[PDB]
C-alpha cells in the first residue's frame, strides 16, 4: 500500500539523520567496509539498515 | 551514549504523528452589494395646454 510505503521511508530517513548526528553512533570501521562500493557512508547505512 | 542515541532515534520517529487540519470553508461564498435606489423609468407627457 501506497501510506505503508510511504510511512517507512518518512520513518528511515529520520533514524538516518539521527545517528549521524553530533558523533555517529557507528563506527568508522564499517563505514569503511559500507563504502568500498564509492556509495556514502550515510547511503550505505541506509540501505543495510532497510 | 550509544542507548541514548537509540532511544533518541525511536522516539523521534513516535513523534512523526500527525494531529489534525485546519482549513477555511470559503468556496462559494461571495459579497453582496447594496442598490440604494429603484430603478423606475417612467415619464410623464403634457400637452402645453393640459389637454
Amino acid at each position: 500500500t501506497s501510506g505503508s510505503i510511504i510511512n517507512h521511508a518518512n520513518n528511515l530517513n529520520k533514524v538516518i539523520n539521527h545517528v549521524f548526528a553530533d558523533k555517529p553512533l557507528i563506527s568508522e570501521t564499517m563505514l569503511k567496509i559500507l563504502t568500498i562500493d564509492g556509495t556514502t557512508g550515510k547511503d550505505g547505512y541506509r540501505n543495510w539498515l532497510d | 551514549e550509544d542507548m541514548a542515541k537509540i532511544y533518541g532515534a525511536v522516539a523521534a520517529v513516535s513523534k512523526n504523528v500527525n494531529s489534525s487540519v485546519t482549513y477555511e470553508v470559503k468556496r462559494g461564498t461571495h459579497e453582496l452589494i447594496k442598490v440604494p435606489t429603484i430603478p423606475h423609468n417612467l415619464v410623464l407627457i403634457q400637452s402645453d395646454n393640459g389637454k
